[PDB]
Parts: structure tokens; sequence; C-alpha cells
């Protein structure tokens, strides 16, 4: 994450990182101990992916690790239809053996429909990921967190090139200089409301990273949220 | 002050010397507990989510993975390992310094 500062071990016990042709490729948010969820985008044709659970330091090996290996990736029920490709981009991947939770393995929280928007609408999230760590090289080998304000449709629109519908919102900073990013991406975006973290985002895409003047922006789980619920019910 | 109870609707009058107030339950909100407390005024007093009901009257709650404790507003974590805590820097009675 360019512009973020280091993170801490064991604060952030959602950050699955998402393990596949290249190694660190995307993020990925412990919707719970059998299933995490990611961007579509992360989903290749050939690719066979292993999440790592309690990753801290990527140059070296800590037993909070737990790798599982994708027993199967749904995502949503409009991901792409060969068309913008990058809309909900949002999946789950079920992990084949169930991950043992614990204090450097826990789930981030799946709020409904109404309040992960509300969580969402307070205005700065904590985005993490081993993600680039400066506009086009060096990826994050120890776990990277920045914090993203809410950037209005109004505005952010005024800086893309591209179509920014519904399904996503920006965040990032107006004066640029810290960004999420390609290697982030899938990685979480969460606010907290008072310990309790909620997931409102995929960390997704963004006219290239931390660009002064381009934002990033991210998915609006607010509305797979149920259906986020729906698949995982182990119950 | 507390001399038959200003609090209704079952709240709660710690009295003082000078002032005295109302500690005042679920479903009720305003100064004596008079009236009504409702999802846009603070919450609901929920510590998560509130919504509404059939009546106006109110119902607070959880996340898959935490229990409304039984004075229904706050709500105590009911699995091991809760969601979206962090859990390193508070077990078992510390915080972040
Ligand atoms: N700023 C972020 N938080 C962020 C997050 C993920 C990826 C990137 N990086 N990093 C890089 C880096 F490599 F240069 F570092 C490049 C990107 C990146 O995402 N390129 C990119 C991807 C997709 C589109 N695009 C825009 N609207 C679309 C609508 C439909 C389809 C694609 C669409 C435009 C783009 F610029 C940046």
């Amino acid at each position: 994450i360019v512009g973020g500062e280091n993170a801490k071990p064991g604060q952030f016990p959602w950050q699955v990182l998402l393990n596949g042709k290249i190694d660190a490729f995307c993020g990925g948010s412990i919707i719970n101990e059998k299933w995490v969820v990611t961007a579509a985008h992360c989903i290749e044709p050939g690719v066979k992916i292993t999440v790592v659970a309690g990753e801290y330091n990527t140059e070296e090996t800590e037993p909070t690790e737990q790798r599982r290996n994708v027993i199967r990736a749904i995502p949503h029920h409009s991901y792409n239809a060969t068309v913008n490709k990058y809309s909900h981009d949002i999946a789950l991947l079920e992990l084949d053996e169930p991950l043992t939770l614990n204090s450097y393995v826990t789930p981030i929280c799946i709020a409904d429909k109404e309040y992960t928007n509300i969580f969402l609408k307070f205005g700065s999230g904590y985005v993490s990921g081993w993600g680039r760590v400066f506009n086009r090289g060096r990826s994050a080998t120890i776990l990277q967190y920045l914090k993203v304000p809410l950037v209005d449709r109004a505005t952010c629109l005024r800086s893309t090139k591209f179509t920014i519908y519904s399904n996503m919102f920006c965040a990032g900073f107006h004066e640029g200089g810290k960004d999420s990013c390609q290697g982030d991406s899938g990685g979480p975006h969460v606010t907290e409301v008072e310990g309790t973290s909620f997931l409102t985002g995929i960390i997704s895409w963004g006219e290239e990273c931390a660009v002064k003047g381009k934002y990033g922006i991210y998915t609006k789980v607010s509305r797979y949220v149920n259906w986020i619920k729906e698949k995982t019910k182990l119950t | 002050q507390c001399e038959p109870n200003p609090c209704l609707n079952g709240g709660l009058c710690k009295d003082d010397i000078n002032s005295y107030e109302c500690w005042c339950q679920v479903g009720f909100e305003g100064k004596n507990c008079e009236l009504d407390a409702t999802c846009n005024i603070k919450n609901g007093r929920c510590k998560q989510f509130c919504k509404t009901g059939a009546d106006s009257k109110v119902l607070c709650s959880c996340t898959t993975g935490y229990r409304l404790a039984p004075d229904q507003k706050s709500c105590k974590p009911a699995v091991p390992f809760p969601c979206g805590r962090v859990s390193v820097s508070h077990s078992p009675t510390t915080l972040t310094r």
C-alpha cells in the first residue's frame, strides 16, 4: 500500500493474502473460517489459488500462517458478461480445509445492507495489504495499511475516464500521494465502529495508483452483502 | 428527587444533591424516559443495529457471532473468536497504550 504505514502483527486478522500465478496477487477478507472473499477479477481461468491466512512479513515465515487452497471460487451472479469486468468486482473463495480461528485468523464483520452503507458513509476506512509500495514499483512484504477518507461521487466522476457505476464508490486523497494499488487488489476496506470493524468495500481498481488528481475506487458491499450473507451460511 | 420516580417507563433515578437523572431502559427516550426511542435518535441506543418493528418501538440486535445482552442494547461475543475485533492488544485485560 503506497503512502500507508507498516501495519503491526495481529492487528489485521481478516487480511487473507491471495496466492497464485505470481505470488502476492490479491488480498482477501475472511468472511469466515471456511470461506474468504475477494475481487472477482482475481479469478483466472487456470490458476489454482491459495489463501495465506496469518501472514505478516512475506520475506519470512510466520507461525500464524494457515494456507488453504481454494476448493471453489464463486463470483457474483453478475460479474462481467464480457462487458466492463470491474463492476461487481467481488467473489467468494471456499477454502477446502477450514481455517483454525484465532487472534491472527479472525473474520471481518459483514453488516447488512442498511448498516454497511452507514459505516461506509462515516468517511474514513482502513485499507490494508501487501501491494505496491510506490506507483509501479516495490511490493509490500510486511503488511501495509492506510486510512481513506470517502471522496464524493460528483468529484470522482470528475477524475475519470471510465464509467464509475453505483456498485462502486470512490475514495482516496484529493492531494494525490497515497492509495491502495495493484497487489492490494481485493484487500479490505473496513470501517470500525468502536472496536467492531465492518467491511465496506473490496479494494478494486484505479486509473493508476495514488496519482495526484485521480483516486482509487472500491466495490460497494452494501449491495452484495445479503448475497454474501446467504452463500456462506455454515448454519 | 426520586419521590415518586420522575423517570418512568421503568428507568432508574440516580438522584443527586442538586440534580438527578434517569437511567432510561429500552424502548424509551427523553429526560424522564418520557417519549419513545427512535432508530435515528442516537442509533436507538443499540450498540450495533437499530430496527423499528410492528409498533414504532425499536429492536436492537447484532451481527452473526455476537449476542444481544439481556439489557438489550449492547452486544456480547457469542463465539470464541468474534468478527472484526483485534485480539492481540486486549487479552486478557489490556488496552493499546
Ligand atoms: N488505485 C487503487 N486503489 C488501485 C487498486 C487496484 C489496482 C490499481 N492499479 N495499479 C496499477 C499499477 F500497476 F500501475 F501499479 C494499475 C492499476 C489499475 O487498476 N489499472 C486500472 C484497472 C482498471 C481500469 N479500469 C477503470 N475503469 C474500468 C472499467 C472497466 C474495466 C477496467 C477499468 C483502469 C486502470 F487504470 C490501483
